[PDB]
Protein backbone atom coordinates (compact mmCIF):
# COMPACT_ATOMS: atom_id res chain seq x y z
CA UNK A 1 0.00 0.00 0.00
CA UNK A 2 2.83 2.35 -0.95
CA UNK A 3 1.92 6.00 -0.35
CA UNK A 4 2.03 8.75 -2.96
CA UNK A 5 2.62 12.38 -2.01
CA UNK A 6 2.26 14.95 -4.79
CA UNK A 7 4.44 18.05 -4.51
CA UNK A 8 3.94 21.14 -6.66
CA UNK A 9 3.89 24.94 -6.75
CA UNK A 10 7.05 25.31 -4.68
CA UNK A 11 10.77 25.99 -4.96
CA UNK A 12 12.44 22.63 -4.36
CA UNK A 13 16.12 22.67 -3.41
CA UNK A 14 17.57 19.27 -4.36
CA UNK A 15 21.11 20.21 -3.29
CA UNK A 16 20.43 19.29 0.34
CA UNK A 17 19.34 15.78 -0.67
CA UNK A 18 22.23 15.36 -3.11
CA UNK A 19 24.86 16.51 -0.61
CA UNK A 20 23.47 14.87 2.54
CA UNK A 21 25.36 11.67 3.37
CA UNK A 22 22.37 10.25 5.27
CA UNK A 23 21.23 8.54 2.06
CA UNK A 24 22.55 5.04 1.44
CA UNK A 25 21.71 5.15 -2.28
CA UNK A 26 20.78 8.04 -4.59
CA UNK A 27 20.70 6.70 -8.16
CA UNK A 28 18.54 7.98 -11.00
CA UNK A 29 17.67 7.61 -14.65
CA UNK A 30 16.73 10.13 -17.33
CA UNK A 31 18.15 13.24 -15.65
CA UNK A 32 21.38 14.03 -13.84
CA UNK A 33 21.31 14.71 -10.07
CA UNK A 34 23.64 17.73 -10.23
CA UNK A 35 21.58 19.80 -12.69
CA UNK A 36 18.21 19.22 -10.99
CA UNK A 37 18.57 22.63 -9.31
CA UNK A 38 18.21 24.37 -12.69
CA UNK A 39 15.44 22.44 -14.48
CA UNK A 40 11.76 23.19 -13.97
CA UNK A 41 9.09 20.50 -13.82
CA UNK A 42 5.31 20.38 -13.92
CA UNK A 43 4.75 18.16 -10.87
CA UNK A 44 6.68 15.53 -8.92
CA UNK A 45 5.47 12.36 -7.20
CA UNK A 46 7.14 10.86 -4.13
CA UNK A 47 6.34 7.15 -3.85
CA UNK A 48 7.63 6.06 -0.45
CA UNK A 49 7.49 2.52 0.93
CA UNK B 1 7.01 24.41 -64.36
CA UNK B 2 4.84 24.31 -61.23
CA UNK B 3 5.93 20.71 -60.57
CA UNK B 4 9.61 21.57 -60.14
CA UNK B 5 8.68 24.24 -57.59
CA UNK B 6 6.33 21.80 -55.86
CA UNK B 7 8.91 19.01 -55.67
CA UNK B 8 11.68 21.27 -54.38
CA UNK B 9 9.32 22.73 -51.77
CA UNK B 10 8.25 19.25 -50.68
CA UNK B 11 11.86 18.06 -50.36
CA UNK B 12 12.76 21.09 -48.26
CA UNK B 13 9.65 20.62 -46.12
CA UNK B 14 10.46 16.98 -45.38
CA UNK B 15 14.08 17.93 -44.65
CA UNK B 16 12.86 20.52 -42.14
CA UNK B 17 10.29 18.23 -40.53
CA UNK B 18 13.00 15.62 -40.00
CA UNK B 19 14.27 17.81 -37.15
CA UNK B 20 11.20 16.74 -35.16
CA UNK B 21 12.31 13.10 -35.15
CA UNK B 22 13.77 11.47 -32.05
CA UNK B 23 15.69 8.63 -33.76
CA UNK B 24 15.60 7.00 -30.32
CA UNK B 25 16.90 9.97 -28.37
CA UNK B 26 15.12 10.86 -25.15
CA UNK B 27 14.13 14.17 -26.77
CA UNK B 28 14.36 15.81 -30.17
CA UNK B 29 15.62 19.23 -29.04
CA UNK B 30 19.36 19.00 -28.51
CA UNK B 31 19.35 21.90 -26.05
CA UNK B 32 17.17 20.19 -23.45
CA UNK B 33 18.97 16.82 -23.50
CA UNK B 34 22.23 18.76 -23.21
CA UNK B 35 20.80 20.83 -20.34
CA UNK B 36 19.54 17.80 -18.41
CA UNK B 37 22.17 15.09 -19.01
CA UNK B 38 25.78 15.11 -17.94
CA UNK B 39 28.19 14.79 -20.90
CA UNK B 40 29.07 11.09 -20.39
CA UNK B 41 25.37 10.22 -20.73
CA UNK B 42 24.40 12.98 -23.17
CA UNK B 43 26.93 11.97 -25.82
CA UNK B 44 25.11 8.67 -26.40
CA UNK B 45 21.82 10.53 -26.88
CA UNK B 46 23.28 13.18 -29.17
CA UNK B 47 24.95 10.51 -31.33
CA UNK B 48 21.54 9.12 -32.33
CA UNK B 49 20.33 12.56 -33.41
CA UNK C 1 43.70 3.42 1.24
CA UNK C 2 39.91 3.69 1.29
CA UNK C 3 37.77 2.35 4.13
CA UNK C 4 34.03 2.06 4.51
CA UNK C 5 31.42 2.25 1.78
CA UNK C 6 31.68 3.89 -1.69
CA UNK C 7 34.61 1.61 -2.60
CA UNK C 8 33.03 0.94 -5.99
CA UNK C 9 32.99 4.66 -6.86
CA UNK C 10 36.60 4.48 -8.08
CA UNK C 11 35.73 4.36 -11.78
CA UNK C 12 35.51 6.72 -14.77
CA UNK C 13 32.37 8.84 -14.87
CA UNK C 14 31.22 7.95 -11.35
CA UNK C 15 29.40 10.25 -8.94
CA UNK C 16 29.38 10.46 -5.16
CA UNK C 17 31.19 12.16 -2.28
CA UNK C 18 34.38 10.18 -2.88
CA UNK C 19 34.30 10.62 -6.66
CA UNK C 20 33.58 14.36 -6.40
CA UNK C 21 35.77 15.47 -3.48
CA UNK C 22 38.39 12.73 -2.95
CA UNK C 23 39.39 11.07 -6.24
CA UNK C 24 37.99 11.70 -9.73
CA UNK C 25 38.89 9.62 -12.80
CA UNK C 26 39.01 11.10 -16.31
CA UNK C 27 36.28 10.27 -18.80
CA UNK C 28 38.65 8.48 -21.21
CA UNK C 29 40.72 6.79 -18.49
CA UNK C 30 42.70 3.85 -19.90
CA UNK C 31 43.92 1.57 -17.14
CA UNK C 32 43.11 -0.90 -14.41
CA UNK C 33 41.83 -0.52 -10.84
CA UNK C 34 42.91 -2.98 -8.13
CA UNK C 35 41.62 -3.42 -4.58
CA UNK C 36 41.91 -5.87 -1.70
CA UNK C 37 40.99 -5.90 1.97
CA UNK C 38 43.85 -4.89 4.26
CA UNK C 39 42.44 -5.17 7.79
CA UNK C 40 45.58 -7.05 8.90
CA UNK C 41 47.81 -4.12 7.87
CA UNK C 42 45.75 -0.91 8.12
CA UNK C 43 43.49 -1.83 11.05
CA UNK C 44 42.49 7.45 12.98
Amino acid sequence: AWNRKRISNCVADYSVLYNSASFSTFKCYGVSPTKLNDLCFTNVYADSF
Amino acid sequence: LQDVVNQNAQALNTLVKQLSSNFGAISSVLNDILSRLDPPEAEVQIDRL
Amino acid sequence: VIRGDEVRQIAPGQTGKIADYNYKLPDDFTGCVIAWNSNNLDSY
